[PDB]
This record gives structure tokens, sequence and C-alpha cells, in this order.
């Protein structure tokens, strides 16, 4: 540390830790005197650069401050940075660290502020030279180790960030702001950024996303594509490149408004398209939901290759995976056009092959019944629906149904729903139609209606490739003018085709959904189907539905039930979109009535989704307001009011669920806690408000995909036993269903206690019973999830009927709806060219460890399990493929996606 | 200081004294008066006042704005 | 007299502060929202019209002056 | 401390009958150290006085102050079965 | 940097949000009842002493 003069080169470094002589005195004098020393100075630059490099290792604040103290003065005092022009400009290499030594090593509040500003200006000027880039690189990839640079280097980068962010917040932009003093664009700093990006992408991660989101343009993102696609395999594997891209997009989700957020993810998809894995591609194309992107990934494998090859089989598999079946329709018929084999291809895209595979699973899972034996009165009705709720998905329980004794004892609305529950035994099945036909041709109009609903449920799994479409059976019923018949018909068509907006399905449904002048309660089903049809893909926000919602309001207000259902159908209709939905809020609002104000708060949730935190504060100001106005003073109306209140509550919950899913997984925990504070606030304040919020809560959980399932449903249940509306219990059980037999062990005992114990009304008893049976599928037959499964950010379509029904006080009419519950998940299996029905092995891990992804790709260590096991629910979702040791290679990366595994053996 | 005096009856005496000096003065003319009326209002509102404190605030306000705000 | 009746204003003050405190809790998100928000208003409508926003209307900081008859 | 038990209320009651107004002075001489502390007078409260609020007519037309020697002990019987009012001392100058 | 930010965004906003709502609602529990749930409180406090 102490001076020890010029005895050797080692002590020369020691000499200059206190006072330089080759950087201070000499150079200074030369620059401030002769200008032939401009020449000596040029050779001496090199020498000066080296002396920094040696003393970098020294960290003490004092022996960098003071040493280079007078050089800092010299920028403006003696050189004035233009006494010899070019020569200070290229001599700014070493003077730039001097400035940084006062910013960062020494902290003097007054100078650290002021000199930030100086540093920015000079970073720009010296980046024309493109030597400011090299200054940055020698600290980024390092030469020496000291604590100092680990803090310093962030500042250099921070200058760039500073300015670029501010141009969004202040409109004046550029170097007019004296906060940076540096021009936002121009061909001088732009070339600096590209070069900076290169070096920081290789070694670090920090600044590469910041630059995009501050520019705000899809253009920044498209430069990223170019560089990264070079890096795809020779610099590091496919896998690594993928984890970065989606880390950028998933982390900045909350702060991207609608138009910006679609526009960013386009570019992530395309990055994926360029790179080797098309498996990564298909998954993003789905995110977006655009038709246009699905077709390019399906095409890319089908059209080039003339031969059948792998290429045709792979296309079909990929579209087959969404059980919204939006992809199914689009991809079909290309297979026909190419004509290698019609027969294999067409069946494989279709959800027809997914039935067959189900039989393999069922075989392990066997049949255990646990149905109610109770007969007579409303208890007869209870039991007969309960039989279907336990044997959901493909089950065979034929014989029981054929015992028409119990079937016929159902009465009224119970008769329609009884036939409708039968349909769910043969849910997702070709066969079963038979059972339905017998009744349809005999007795009262009631059994006829109930038959059509069940057809709807059965047809869920066979409605493509023009193999018994539901459209075929149900058209005849629409023509028949009786209302019950016709209403039932369009409810089942809508369910079956789901997202599929095929020409025949859609267009049958298009003149119609346009008569509401005649007063008919059950015509809720007119719009309710079409909304369901619409979800799963980008919306037109159809002009049929929007016109009819308004017309109904003109005509009637008497049927409160009719208009509450209508209001919801509109909000469910706009699902699948958000950009276009900002428009329709206004359109709806043009016409203003207190009755119209109920419709708006609902729709607000779908437009603002995916950036909502304004939406949140809004759905809370609403809540407060009835009470609040009353608060100030203290120190026909019936129908309008009730719609008002009830809507808000639904809307708050919908909003939350959708935001938490897409946004940070962390945030899922916080939103549940906020809900509990909303309900507590309501239980005291309004008597009427409390009723609605109970029911909403169960679907809050099921939608949001809470991580915790053990504690919260149970605890909540207990308070709400005292509280009226036993329909609460059904909404909780749809969350609790989980991986059957994990959560649900606790559940059957907890739901069962209140039911069995208390009987004080059979009306009350009926809700409780149904809820119980729903929850469990015997020896893990299937799992229901609101989510796609294929994305875990994803949202379903078939599960939207479940989500609709928790807005109204319970009704026997409502029971009929409730039978419908669709939303299956397939069990993965390794496929072969002879279609092997068995998994070899898999890893499962309750909890991912990776913190690079918030999703968390599977670890490669896991805990090992056997063949032919259901893809586990929570605390088992991360799934890795074990097969590599038997010399087998996945073609279809599975991370715990719905998708079936597929393998190629060497 | 006598206004906040921990001994109860001292406080009684003090409240009445204050409005006696500042009997009907304008609340622009003296900021002072406007403060003093609110002091009274809170003493009666608050149930952690003694009965003698309550006695002084009520008489004092009656002096303070006596005559129908004329005398 | 002056006002001295109140017990209805409690409500309005409560929801009035809540919103501003919510802005602080929401901030992390808010900035990303803000970058989107500004250009979208300049293109479209600020809030129904776009007159006078050059400063915050056309003035900055304090816009107040001292009084010479009150207090 | 100065308080009253049930047995002493029964004793109290009959002096009240004999002489309409009468007092009970209760001396606790081993919590007394200034010859004046833990000595209070007490007097019966009627059952009519509690329910029809004719209890605090003794807070009016007097000083209206009550000075506690035992905070805990007086307050308990102050609503239950007595009203306490403060004690004073006197002498003529011959006595002094 | 982007991976941390994504988690940090969701967990801070909701938790901070759940906090702020508890503040507003807590006051608001009290106003509905004043003699409908209040009665049990008065009787316990007197018996307990």
């Amino acid at each position: 540390m102490v001076d020890e003069s010029d005895k050797k080169q080692q002590t020369i470094d020691e000499q200059s830790q206190i006072s330089p002589e080759k950087q201070t005195p000499n150079k200074k004098d030369k620059k401030k005197e002769e200008e032939e020393q401009l020449s000596e100075e040029d050779a001496k630059l090199k020498t000066d650069l080296e002396l920094l490099v040696e003393r970098l290792k020294e960290d003490d604040s004092s022996l960098y401050e003071a040493s280079l103290n007078a050089l800092k003065e010299s920028i403006k005092n003696s050189t004035s940075s233009m006494t010899a022009v070019p020569k200070p400009l290229k001599f700014l290499r070493p003077t730039y660290p001097d400035l940084c030594s006062i910013y960062d090593k020494w902290t003097d509040p007054n100078l650290k502020s002021s000199l930030a500003d100086v540093l920015s200006i000079l970073a720009m000027t010296y980046s024309e030279n493109g030597k400011h880039d090299s200054l940055r690189y020698r600290l980024l990839s390092d030469v020496s180790d000291f604590e100092g640079w680990g803090h310093e280097y962030i500042r250099h980068l921070a200058l760039e960030i500073g300015e670029v962010y501010n141009d969004q917040v202040e409109k004046d932009a550029e170097d007019e702001t004296s906060s940076d003093g540096s021009k936002s664009d121009g061909s001088a700093a732009t070339s600096g950024f590209e070069f900076s990006k290169e070096d920081t992408l290789r070694l670090c991660l920090d600044i590469v996303p910041y630059f995009l989101k501050h520019n705000g343009e899809e253009d920044a993102v498209d430069l990223l594509l170019e560089i990264e696609s070079i890096d795809k395999l020779p610099q590091f594997v496919d896998e690594n490149t993928f984890q970065r891209v989606c880390q950028y997009m998933v982390a900045c989700v909350p702060l991207l408004p609608p138009p910006e957020d679609v526009a960013f993810l386009k570019t992530a998809y395309s990055i994926y398209l360029s790179q080797n894995e098309l498996t990564d591609a298909i998954a993003l194309a789905v995110r977006l939901g655009e038709e246009d992107m699905i077709r390019s990934v399906f095409d890319a494998t089908s059209d080039p290759v003339m031969h059948k090859q792998l290429a045709y089989i792979l296309a079909a598999q990929k579209t087959s995976f969404e059980y919204e079946g939006v992809q199914d329709i689009i991809g079909n018929g290309k297979l026909s056009e190419h004509f290698l084999y019609l027969a294999k291809e067409l069946n494989l895209t279709g959800p027809k092959v997914p039935e067959d595979i189900y039989k393999s699973h069922l075989d392990n899972s066997k049949s255990v019944f646990s149905s109610a034996g109770l007969d007579s009165a409303q208890q007869n009705l209870a039991s007969s629906f309960v039989n279907g709720f336990l044997n959901l998905g493909y089950c065979n329980d034929k014989l029981i149904v054929d015992n028409d004794n119990w079937v016929y004892k159902t009465k009224g609305d119970g008769m329609t729903s009884a036939v409708a529950s039968i349909g769910s035994i043969y849910q997702w099945n070709l066969d079963g139609l038979q059972q339905l036909d017998k009744y349809l041709y005999v007795d009262e109009p009631e059994v006829k209606a109930g038959a059509l609903l069940g057809i709807g449920i059965s047809a869920s799994g066979v409605h493509d490739g023009e193999v018994e479409p539901a459209l075929l059976l149900l058209q005849d019923y629409v023509t028949n003018p009786d209302t019950k018949i016709s209403s039932a018909a369009i409810l089942g068509l809508g369910i079956a085709f789901a997202g599929s907006k095929n020409d025949e399905v859609l267009g049958l449904l298009l003149p119609i959904a346009a008569s509401t002048d005649l007063p008919i309660e059950t015509a809720a089903m007119a719009s309710l189907a079409l909304a369901h049809v619409f979800v799963g893909t980008c919306n037109g926000d159809i002009t049929t539905s929007i016109m009819d919602n308004f017309l109904e309001r003109t005509a009637i207000e008497l049927k409160t039930d009719w208009v509450r259902f209508l209001a919801l159908a509109l909000g469910i209709l706009y699902m699948g979109q958000g950009e276009q939905v900002d428009d329709v809020l206004e359109t709806i609002s043009a016409i203003e009535h207190p009755m119209t104000s109920a419709i708006e708060v609902l729709v607000g949730s779908c437009a603002y989704t995916g950036t909502g935190d304004v939406l949140l504060i809004q759905d809370l100001l609403h809540r407060l307001t009835p009470k609040n106005v009353k608060g100030e003073e203290d120190a026909e109306i019936k129908s309008e009011e009730k719609k008002g209140k009830s809507s808000d509550k639904d809307a708050t919950t919908d909003g939350k669920n959708d935001d938490e899913e897409e946004e940070k997984e962390a945030g899922i925990v916080d939103e549940l806690a906020y809900a509990v504070l909303g309900i507590a606030l309501i239980a005291l304040g309004e008597d009427i408000g409390k009723e609605m919020s109970l029911r909403h809560f169960g679907h809050l959980m099921h939608y949001g995909n809470e991580h915790i399932r053990r504690m919260v449903p149970l605890a909540m249940g207990i308070v709400s036993v005292s509280d009226p509306q036993m329909k609460v219990f059904d909404t909780l059980t749809r969350f609790s269903h989980d991986a059957d037999l994990e959560v649900s062990m606790n559940s059957i005992f907890a739901m069962g206690l209140c039911g069995a114990g208390t009987n004080n009304a059979r009306l009350a008893q009926l809700l409780r019973q149904l809820a119980s049976y729903y929850s469990r599928e015997q020896d893990a037959l299937f799992i229901t999830r609101l989510a796609q499964g294929l994305l875990h950010l994803g949202k379903g379509t078939m599960t939207m009927d479940v989500f609709n029904d928790a807005h109204v006080l319970n009704k026997v009419t409502l029971a009929s709806i409730l039978t419908t519950a669709v939303g299956l998940v397939s069990p993965s299996f390794m496929l072969k060219h002879h279609q092997l029905f068995y998994m070899l092995n898999a890893g499962i891990r309750p909890k991912f460890i990776l913190a690079l992804n918030d999703e968390g790709e599977p670890i490669k260590v896991n805990v090992r399990v056997g063949q032919a096991v259901e893809t586990v629910g929570q605390a088992g979702r991360p799934k890795k493929i074990t097969g590599w040791i038997t010399q087998s290679t996945p073609v279809l990366l599975n991370h715990g996606e719905r998708a079936e595994l597929e393998t190629d053996e060497y | 200081p006598l206004t906040k005096d921990p001994v109860d009856f001292v406080r009684q005496a003090a409240m009445i004294a204050l409005s006696m000096i500042l009997i009907q003065q304008t609340e622009k003319l003296n900021p002072q008066v406007a403060d003093i009326n609110k002091n009274f209002l809170s003493v009666i509102t608050n149930k952690h006042q003694e009965g003698l404190a309550k006695f002084g605030a009520c008489v004092a306000q009656g002096i303070m704005n006596a005559g129908g705000r004329n005398v | 007299p002056r006002m001295y009746e109140e017990a209805s204003g409690k409500e309005v003050e409560k929801v009035a502060t809540a919103v501003l405190s919510t802005t602080a809790r929401a901030k992390a998100r808010a900035k990303k929202t803000k970058k989107e928000k500004g250009p979208n208003e300049e293109e479209k409508k600020k809030e129904h019209e776009e007159k006078e926003k050059e400063r915050e209307t056309n003035k900055k900081g304090i816009k107040e002056t001292k009084e010479n008859d009150e207090e | 401390g100065c308080w009253l038990s049930s047995v002493d209320v029964n004793t109290q009651k009959s002096f009240e009958q004999l002489n309409s107004r009468a007092v009970a002075v209760v001396v606790d001489p081993i919590q007394s150290v200034k010859g004046k502390v833990v000595i209070d007078a007490f007097r019966l409260i009627d059952t009519g006085a509690l329910i029809n609020n004719l209890e605090p007519r003794q807070t009016t037309s007097n000083t209206g102050l009550l000075n506690k020697a035992n905070i805990q002990a007086l307050i308990h019987g102050l609503n239950r079965h007595y009203y306490s009012l403060n004690i004073d001392y006197h002498k003529t100058a011959k006595e002094t | 940097t982007r991976c941390k930010l994504k988690l940090l965004r969701m967990e801070r906003i909701k938790d901070h949000l759940l906090l702020e709502e508890e503040f507003v609602s807590n006051s608001e529990i009290l106003k509905p009842f004043e003699k409908k749930q209040e009665e049990e409180k008065k009787q316990l406090e007197e018996i307990r002493g």
C-alpha cells in the first residue's frame, strides 16, 4: 500500500495506489501545456489502461478516490474536453472510471446525485466510438476479482435503462430532460444497445427484458429473435434457450396492457417456431388463442413431406390435445385433401381415440359403488342423480339403469334430470344412446326432454370427423316447435361441440337467440348455449346475442330469473378475448338504465383481464356503496336493485380468478386472503349480500387453482353450515375433487357430517348429497380441473357450465342444469405405431424447485412410480419422463401437460 | 395548563374561565374561540371525563355564545 | 353558528383515504400499467377531451395565494 | 380495606331505620398510617335509588368530590350496596 | 432477473391488497349489528366482572 518508488515493477503498482505519476502530474501538465504532447499521450493511453487493470484487485475506497481525484476535475477545468478534440474523446477510456469512483465507491450524497447525470451524457458520446462497449465488457466478463465492480457495473447499464423507461412516463422524451441529458434514439446510442445486449445475454440476464418492456414495442422483441436463434444449439442446448424466453414473458405479465401483451407473445411463439422444437411452438399458439397461429404449426409438419412418415401422426396428436376441440375442427380435412390414409388420421385428431384409451385406464381403476339407497319422495330424486355423479366419464353401469323401476318413480322436473343423469354414465361415449331412446318414444313430454340433454353429455366425446355429430341427432328437435323440446336440444348441442364453432353448429344457432318478446323462463338456454359455444377461441362478440339481451329488457322484468341468467351469458360469451371487449363495454353503456348498470360490471372483468389491478379496486368500491351513502345521512325498484347487487359480487370473483392465474403464482395466495376480508366486511353490513358471496367462494377456488386445498375449504364449510343455502357445499366440492382420494378423504367426512346429522327439510338435504358424490371418482378414475391442463395458465371451456351455476338461489329447474359437469383430463400413455396403451415409467414431484421459471420446469431427479398411473393433480403435477435409460426418446415433451406421451425407440 | 389539570374540579373552574374572557368573539377575530367550543363538545362526547369536567364545559359554552350571540 | 353536527362523514372519509392507500399497495404493477396508459390516452381521448395537460393543466406546484382579512 | 360485607349491611340497616340519616364510619387501622387514610364513611343506598336513578342526589348540593383511599375496594361497593361521600375533620380553638 | 420479477409481481400485489382490504372491512363489520349480536357481549362482560 505504502509508496516504495520505482525499484521494480511490483513497487510501481504500489507507488500509484497513493499517488499516480504516470496518470496524474505528467499527463496533466502535458495536456495543459504543449500540444505536441498530444502524441506522447496517445502512446501512454495503453500504459494507463494496464495500471487500472493491476489495481482493480485493490478495493479500498480511499486509494481510488483520491488517486484519480484531479483527473476528475480535469474533464471541465483544464482539458475542457476540446482543447485537442479527438484526443480527449479517445482519452475518455480511463476518465470514465474516475467518475464512477465517486458515484459508487465513495458515497457523498451531493456528488453521487450530480455525477449520474454526467456519466450518462459521456456514455453516449463514447459509444459512437463503440469503445464504451468494450469498457463495459472488461468488467462484465471480468479480469480481476474485487467486490467493487459487482455493484458498479449495474450503474453503467442503469444509465441506459433510466432514459428509456422515462420516455413512457414523460412525453417530452430525449435529452430535453436533464435527468439523463441523453437522446432517446438516433444512430449513436441505438448501436450501443444492440452491442451491450450481446455481451449481457451471454454472461448475465438482468437487462435484456428491461430494454424490451421500456421500449414497449414488439420490434425490440423481434431483434431478440435473430440473436437467440443463432445461439439455439451450438452455444447451448435447445432447452436453455426456451427457459429464458418464457421467463421474460411470464414475469412481466401483470404490467402489459391487452394490446401490448398479445403483441409480445407473438414474438415468443415465432422464436419457438424457428428453433428445433415445434413442441414448444404448439403450446404458445394455443396461449394466444388465434386461429392463424394454430394452423402454421400443424401445416409445418403436414404439407412438406409427401410420405406418411412420422409427420402426419405428429400433427394429429398435437391438435387432439385441446379438448376445447377448437383445434380439432381446423385441422381436420387437410388429412382428406392429402389422402395417404383417411381412416387412421381422421380418427386420431378426433376425441374418438381418447375414449378408447379411457377403457385401458378404467380396467385398473375398477368399479366401486357407494350410491344412496334412499327411495320415496325427494329422496328418490336425490339418489337417481347421485348414481350418474359417481360414474362420470366412460362407465358401464348398464344394468342398474335397465331396472326402469327407480327411473319411472322420478316426477316433474326430476324426470327430465333423471334421464339427463343417465346420459352422464355414458359421458364421452358412443354407446349408451339406446337407453335414452326407449323413453323418448313413450309417456309425457317430460321424459322426451330429458333424453335430449343426456345426448348432449354422451356426444361430448364423438362429434368430429363426421362420425355421429350431435348436430345430426339434435336438428330435428330444434324444428319441433314445442319449447321444452327445442330448449333442451340447443343446450346439449352447445355442450358437445364445446369450443367448436363449425359451420353447421354455429349457423343453426345464428337466426335464433333472437325471440324474447314472448315471455318464457327457460329461454335462458337460447343465449346460454351460444355463449358456451363461443368460449375457447377469439370472439366476434356476436351481434345476435347483443341485440337480444336489450330486447328482453324492453319486454319484461317480471321474470327476475330470466334476466339474471341473461346477464351472465353475455360475460361468458366475451371469454376468449379482452382487446375487443374494451369496445363493447361502452356500447352496452350507451343505453343507461340501473338495470343495464348490472350488466356492465360483469363485462368489465373480461375486458381488463391480464393487466387488472384497476379492475380490482373497482369491484370493492362497488361493494361498499349501498351502505356508504346511507352512512353520510345518519350523522319496480325491487327487481332492478337485486340484479344490481348480485352482479357485482359475481364480477369481483371472476376478475380475481382470471388475473391470478395468468399473473405471478405467488399472487394466488394473496388474492384468497383479500376475498376473506371482502366476505367478512359483507356478513356484517348487508344481510342479502352475504347469501351471494358464500356460493361464489367455491368457484373462486376452483377457478383460481389454489395451491392449498386442505385447510381452507374445510374451515369455511363449518361456518356456513349454520348459514342458509346448502348450495354452498356443492361449489366447494368442485375445488376439493382434486387428485381423488388425497384432499377428498377429509372432504367426504366433513360434508357428510352436516348432512347426515341434520335433517330438518329434504330440500336442504338434496344439495348436500349431490355435492358429496361429485367429489370422488373411484380409485382415481379421472380429475376435473377448470384449467386446460395443457397450460396451467390455461382456462377450460367445458367447465364453464359449472362456473355459470352459483349465481342464484337453488331451484329444482337448476338441478337439471347441474347434471352437466363436463371437463375431463386424459391419462397419458406412451404411444407406438400399433398404439401401445401402457406407460413405461414416470417421475412425479410434488413441488418443482426451479426458480428460473415461475411455472418451474420438472426437476430431473423426482420420485419414481409405475405404469399406467393417472397424471396426478396438485402435489404431483410436475412430471418428468423416465425412459431415457431404456434408450427411448420423447418426441412430445410433457411437463405434466394433459398431453399423452409419445416415444420413439432406437 | 389548568385546562388539562389532572385534579377534576380544577378543570371545572378553568373551562368557564376561558369563555368568560373570550365571551362572544368572532372566529376570524380570534382563531382562539373556535378551538375552545370544540373542546367542550368532545368533553361531553367522551365517557372518560368526570362529572365535574362535564359540568364546566356545558356552562362555559353557554356563557361563550350567550345572548343569542349578542352579549 | 358554525357546524358542530356530524357522524355521517366517517364513511366518506374512510373510502376517500382507502383508494389513495390502495394506489401505494398497487404501485409495482402500476408503473407497467402507466407505460401503457400514457400513449393510449394521447392517441385516443385523455378522459373525454384532451385540452390542457401540458404541465398538469398549465401550472405546476402550488397554485395558492395568502389571504389579508382572514386569520 | 373499607368495604362492607353482607353481615354489616344487616347491622347498617337498623341504624337507618332508627335514625333516618345515619353514617357508618369504618376504621381499618392497619392500612392506616396517616391516621386519616383507610377511614371512610358509608351510608345505605336504597333499592328504589338504583332502579329509578335517585342514587346521585348526593353529588349535588355538596362539593361533589369523592376522595379514594382504596380505589379497588370503594368502587366495588359504590354501586352494589353503598354510596361513599368524603369525610372532614374539625376542632374549636381550645381543642387545637 | 425476469424470472424473479414474475413471482415477485403476483405475491406482492395480492398480499398487499389482502392487507388493505382487512383495514377497510374491519370497521365495516361492526355497523350492521348493534343489538342483534351485541346482546351476548353485554351479558358476558357484566357476569365476568
